[PDB]
């Protein structure tokens, strides 16, 4: 029996374009724990995503917390790609500001 | 109310012996140490600032008792491979759940003790702490040789007494960091929806703990239905986001107001949108 | 401080 992960992709401070800022793409729900996380800018993977330790919580399902460094703008997108046991194909989430 | 738990998973690698053990602590929901057999040097690791406190022979005891539990679960993934008649090669994971609440009185107000084997319930010892509920045919058999064993004997005496003695401790050394709160940053966006229709997002950002309501009112009535409310999300700082968004009419925002409750807010703050 | 499952305990 697979879960399939629930994703949000935001940000830690509010986003102002050109402002420095802290993209988050927090993955829960999911079983098996093995997990491929990706976070892009303009679909092009970013160097340095730092990974939080891996943590389940008490429905026993797994979650973990992807984030890297980043700086909104009005033109590039930003989006966390995702590949689990549980999806035919790799899902990919954009960064809504306003979510 | 206060808590302490501890949880563990110990996954099954095809192509390799040893799984690959993970446990972590926390005190009223919050991580403050942590052990990965992962690491190039296994150890437990302080996650909590206030957790500097405990000497070298703190940390020794518990990355003993880590190497035990790995064992533990060693042997154990390979029993369920058999009561489950898996073959071999294949993924396959364990976790447990240990811990303590404390009620408001400070005194033990319940333990617990749970299994889980693929992510789905094995085995579970009772509120009682001496009877074992297992969930499938599996677990009856290791239901059925606990009893004879008096294994829950063992786990209450933890839940009871060094669960209880630790929690204690942890909350008295932590205590500025635990018990301060970081009340909620506000604010009401306005988005465009559909025709003649907008949304109103109430958000609430970097509190702290996680506990939080947020409610949507429309001429002195709660929102409950027609209001979609995101799950708590970690900034990623130590404290929390979540917000809380209705479709409205537009031409009427006016008239809808956010109301954001938190342990750090004596009084709830009242919100409405502002063009 | 954690737990320690009975050594002669298993599943």
């Amino acid at each position: 029996i697979q879960k399939t992960p629930q994703i949000q992709v935001y940000s830690r401070h509010p986003p102002e374009n050109g402002k420095p800022n802290i993209l988050n793409c927090y993955v829960t729900q999911f079983h098996p724990p093995h997990i491929e996380i990706q976070m892009l800018k303009n679909g092009k993977k970013i160097p340095k995503v730092e990974m939080s330790d891996m943590s389940f919580s008490k429905d026993w399902s797994f979650y973990i917390l992807a984030h890297t460094e980043f700086t909104p703008t009005e033109t590039d997108t930003y989006a966390c790609r995702v590949k689990h046991d549980s999806m035919a194909e790799p899902k990919t989430v954009y960064w809504d500001r306003d979510m | 109310p206060h808590s302490m738990r501890y949880f563990e998973t110990a996954v099954s690698r095809p192509g390799l012996e040893e799984p690959r053990y993970i446990s972590v602590g926390y005190v009223d929901n919050k991580e403050f140490v942590r052990f990965d057999s992962d690491a190039e040097n296994p150890r437990y690791e302080p996650r909590a600032p206030w957790m500097e406190q405990e000497g070298p022979e703190y940390w020794e005891r518990e990355t003993q008792k880590a190497k035990g539990q790995e064992q533990w679960f060693r042997v154990s993934l390979r029993n369920l491979l058999g009561y489950y008649n898996q073959s071999a090669g294949g993924s396959h994971t364990l976790q447990q759940m240990s811990g303590c609440d404390l009620g408001s009185d400070w005194r033990l107000l319940r333990g617990y003790l749970q299994f889980a084997y693929e992510g789905r319930d094995y085995i579970a010892l009772n509120e009682d702490l001496k009877t074992w509920t297992a969930a499938d045919m599996a677990a009856q058999i290791t239901r059925r040789k606990w009893e004879q064993s008096g294994a829950a004997e063992h786990y209450k005496a933890y839940l009871e007494g060094e669960c209880v003695e630790w929690l204690h401790r942890y909350l008295k050394n932590g205590n500025a960091t635990l018990l301060r709160t970081d009340s909620p940053k506000a604010h009401v966006t306005h988005h465009p929806r559909s025709k003649g229709e907008v949304t109103l997002r109430c958000w609430a950002l970097g509190f702290y703990p996680a506990d939080i309501t947020l409610t949507w009112q429309l001429n002195g009535e709660e929102l409950t239905q027609d209001m979609e409310l995101v799950e708590t999300r970690p900034a990623g700082d130590g404290t929390f986001q979540k917000w809380a968004s209705v479709v409205v009419p537009l031409g009427k925002e006016q008239n809808y107001t956010c109301r954001v409750y938190h342990e750090g807010l004596p009084e709830p703050l009242t919100l409405r949108w502002e063009p | 401080s954690g737990v320690e499952n009975p050594g002669g305990y298993c599943l």
